[PDB]
């Protein structure tokens, strides 16, 4: 908005601002190692206690 | 209607249906589930052994066309492109039982001297300690316990006087790879190593194999040298060096690269080249050569080569051990 | 490296306790606060054979 | 099994550089770490090749052979997605490097630093305050040709320090300055000061030369002597009627086969190891290339 | 206001201190070490603001 003034001051007419905001992306990762022996005996059927 | 061409639809779809599915990766995760039938299948790796039954062999999947066993028989079969797991290529050697000491670390890298008698049936194979005694605290006390009467090793190599003089000893020695299996027999032993493959134990209850080198000889080339990258792989090398004192054997580790390593080894051997070239031997025709280098395999950087002792005969020897080795031998490159 | 001649890796049935043992642990073993310790990482963090 | 890196940018990039980066999709550039997620600072060749420091061209080679190459796959506002190059896999790679050399089917490619220019390689990311410098790849026959051009300059520029000679600095710039190709001449950017690590590579080369010079076979020397006079050949046209005086002075004794034989045996072992000095970088094998598609299948 | 500088040998463009610590001429320098005077003598670092 604006104010009305008596002097010769140059009147600023209607004004609007258009503003834009944008998205940011974040990534995350971790690593874990496992033994082939465990990954394998996961598959086998155990024969003895 | 006319029989659709020569090709038959609904018959190629079945045949291609088997070829289509690739192996599993990138499964979605839920903390609620946190262990599923889906997560299991992605992890299980299908060991290749059996209990010796016609029905039990079908269970494990040994009778499968691909080079590696695919479990479940036909089920889950036809992927054929999964982590490119390549089986190891084993080698079998017949050895004089008095030449090889049975108390060896099961993982020690081996070297075969190429004999010069045609149509033989036995071979000459040396450990790093056998090579020490042959080439003539530390290895001196320990190698002499393992190998007494060094004559029996000198009998295998009858030209050793001549070969190390003309500086052609290295090209008759071919690296073979770490020990995997050893049968202990009275007269002619039977040794099994692994050449060009993931060094893996063939025993029934699996145990991790780690190649072992005496700490006296093993020299970390990367720390002695000390933005630079941190790559995945690191390599093991051997250097046979003809010096004034005599031939010598050393092991090296670094992840720089071949063209760089051949430069670092010349800087590393600069004190010892000057000495031999001034004290004893200035110059001759054949005697020009200094040494050679070969590559013994690739192992994972950031780890491996812990230190440990080798206990035998009430005395120890400090030894390094490398994990997840992958044997890969190249020929000798002359350094000078 | 450096088991320090005191530890057996046999798979025991361990007992869960509520206490907080993590606090400032890494820099305690690194400087010898306690002898005969072991440090297992990744593939090595598994039960041993029987 | 899974070979993918997600390089995350801290700050959004501008609409002009997302458009410039997309022209490079299918190009190789070496990243520092073999991890699933990374920063942009390890991405390019930019740290070794900066504007504030002189380009060595041999420390840059050593950076490539240590790093892990990757193929750019996808470009967005906040990411760059790549697939790393590991030994036992096959890849599909495009020919999109700016000084344009055309590839053959079933040839071998070579990876070398941006020899032809700093500006040809970089896509400047002024939004993220980084310059992403791509390496230049060539066919193997021409890549070795450029590597030799660069090394001899490190010697001859130093040998000719400040010579008013019209012959000097005009012959060594017309001979070594350019690399010709099919209907083209490509200028090389050569360093004003030959720095270290480039001379230290030529020191190793000399050591091989000091050895080989003592064991040269003489039968070889007497052959060239007879041919430069009696016969006419295109290979020997380099030598004019005049014969190198050194050879007549080196070769005086009569030929003996048993000596030239063992001279050849010792010498051949040095060339076999000499070859390791020249590769100096990663090599690719290409099995299929489409002139129009601009896509190889490298291995 | 009354003086131009305190030391021309560092203020002026081609001067000694500028030569030593400004990036335009330190091509030969080893990139590892840290220079405190870089923030004050570097041109891009001054004009970034």
């Amino acid at each position: 908005p604006t104010i009305a003034h008596g002097d010769g001051r140059r009147p600023s007419k209607q004004r609007t601002f258009i503003v834009v905001k944008n998205c940011h992306k974040h990534h995350i990762s971790t690593e874990m190692e496992l033994s082939m022996l465990d990954l394998e005996i996961l598959h086998s059927i155990p024969e003895t206690p | 209607m006319k029989v659709q061409g020569s090709v038959d639809r609904r018959r190629l779809q079945r045949r291609i249906a088997g070829l289509l599915p690739p192996p599993a990766r990138r499964l979605n995760i839920s903390r609620g589930s946190e262990f599923t039938r889906d997560v299991r299948g992605l992890v299980e790796e299908h060991a290749q052994a059996s209990s010796l039954s016609a029905a039990a062999v079908w269970r494990a999947g040994l009778l499968a066309p691909g080079e590696v066993a695919v479990a479940g028989g036909g089920s889950g079969g036809g992927s054929f492109s999964w982590s490119g797991w390549r089986p190891p290529v084993f080698g079998d050697f017949l050895i004089h039982a008095s030449s090889f000491n049975n108390a060896e670390a099961t993982g020690t890298p081996l070297f075969q001297f190429k004999q010069s008698d045609p149509f033989s049936g036995v071979d000459a194979v040396f450990t790093p300690l056998s090579l020490f005694i042959l080439m003539n605290g530390g290895l001196t006390r320990m190698a002499n316990l393992l190998y007494d009467s060094p004559a029996t090793l000198a009998d295998l190599v009858p030209d050793f006087g001549r070969l190390v003089a003309d500086r052609r000893f290295h090209n008759f020695i071919t690296p073979v790879g770490p020990l995997v299996e050893n049968i202990k027999s009275t007269y002619l032993n039977k040794i099994t190593t692994v050449v060009h493959g993931p060094v893996v134990s063939k025993a029934i209850p699996r145990s991790t194999v780690k190649v072992t080198v005496p700490q006296e000889a093993f020299v970390d080339l990367d720390a002695w040298l000390s933005l630079q990258p941190c790559p995945a792989d690191a390599r093991l090398y051997v250097a046979l060096t003809y010096e004034e004192a005599g031939p010598r054997f050393t092991f090296f580790q670094s992840s720089r690269g071949h063209c760089q390593i051949m430069n670092i080894l010349r800087i590393y051997y600069s004190p010892s080249i000057m000495h031999r070239y001034a004290v004893v031997q200035p110059l001759h025709i054949e005697e020009l050569t200094f040494g050679a280098v070969a590559c013994l395999g690739t192992f994972s950087a950031t780890d491996g080569w812990r230190r440990s002792a080798f206990n035998y005969r009430g005395s120890s020897l400090p030894v390094v051990e490398i994990d997840s080795f992958y044997s890969n031998v190249s020929d000798w490159e002359v350094i000078l | 490296m450096a088991s320090n001649e005191g530890v057996e890796n046999r798979p025991f049935p361990y007992l869960t306790v509520d206490a907080d043992l993590l606090s400032n642990l890494r820099q305690s073993a690194a400087e010898g606060l306690f002898h005969s310790f072991d440090l297992l990482v990744g593939k090595d963090a598994r039960e041993a054979g029987i | 099994m899974d070979l993918k890196v997600v390089v995350s940018l801290s700050s959004r990039l501008y609409t002009d550089e997302i458009a410039k980066m997309q022209q490079r999709i299918g190009c190789i550039l070496p990243l520092a770490s073999t991890h699933g997620t990374q920063n942009v600072q390890g991405l390019g060749l930019g740290q070794v090749y900066s504007l504030e420091t002189v380009p060595d061209y041999v420390s840059m080679y050593n950076y490539l052979s240590d790093c892990t190459l990757a193929v750019l796959d996808e470009v967005s506002v906040d990411s760059l997605i790549l697939t790393k190059i590991v030994p036992g896999q096959t890849y599909a790679i495009k020919n999109k490097y700016q000084p344009f050399f055309q590839w053959h089917g079933t040839g071998s490619l070579s990876v070398m630093p941006p020899v032809f220019g700093r500006e040809h390689a970089t896509v400047k990311l002024e939004s993220n305050d980084v310059d992403i410098v791509f390496p230049m790849v060539l066919p193997t026959p021409i890549a070795e040709e450029v590597l030799q051009k660069i090394l001899l300059f490190n010697v001859y520029s130093r040998v000719v320090m400040q010579a008013p000679g019209n012959a000097d600095m005009l012959d060594v710039h017309m001979h070594l300055g350019s690399v010709s190709y099919l209907g083209h001449h490509y200028e090389l950017a050569l360093p004003e000061v030959p720095g270290p690590l480039g001379l230290a590579l030529l020191d190793n080369l000399s050591l091989y030369f000091c050895i080989m010079v003592t064991l040269l076979p003489r039968a070889s020397m007497r052959l060239v002597r007879g041919l430069i006079r009696h016969e006419h050949h295109d290979l020997l046209n380099l030598f004019q009627e005049m014969v190198p005086d050194e050879i007549a002075r080196i070769d005086l004794d009569d030929l003996s086969v048993a000596d030239d034989l063992s001279r050849m045996r010792v010498m051949m072992t040095y060339l076999q190891s000499l070859a390791s000095l020249f590769n100096l970088g990663p090599r690719l094998a290409t099995a299929a290339y489409s002139q129009e598609t601009l896509t190889a299948t490298c291995w | 206001e009354y003086r131009s500088t305190v030391n021309p040998w560092a203020s002026q463009l081609g001067s000694l201190g500028d030569i030593m610590y400004n990036s335009s001429y330190r091509q030969t320098a080893v990139p590892g070490l840290y220079s405190p005077c870089r923030a004050f003598f570097n041109k891009e670092e001054l004009l970034r603001n």
